């Protein structure tokens, strides 16, 4: 139940907060909404065991 | 309604009537 992020576009300024979830794409062909080659989402659980 | 995160209700704020307004936005504060 408890997520984070792995990357952003550009850095944080202190104290804010980004609740979004936008798929990012690091490449020239774009994701188009699908997590497919080269896109990733960004947040999942930590796992606690 | 969707995601209410802050309020505020106070003074009215507008009020030869030249007026003048600056806004910045500073390390997560907004004057």
């Amino acid at each position: 139940n408890y997520l984070y992020r792995l990357l952003r576009k550009s850095k944080l300024k202190p104290f804010e907060r980004d609740i979004s979830t936008e798929i990012y794409q690091a490449g020239n062909k774009p994701c188009n909404g699908v997590a497919g080659p080269n896109c990733y989402s960004p947040l999942q659980s930590y796992g606690f065991r | 309604a969707n995601n209410c995160t802050f309020e505020y209700v106070s003074q009215p704020f507008l009020m030869k009537n030249l007026r003048e307004f600056v806004f910045k936005n500073i390390d997560g504060y907004f004057k």
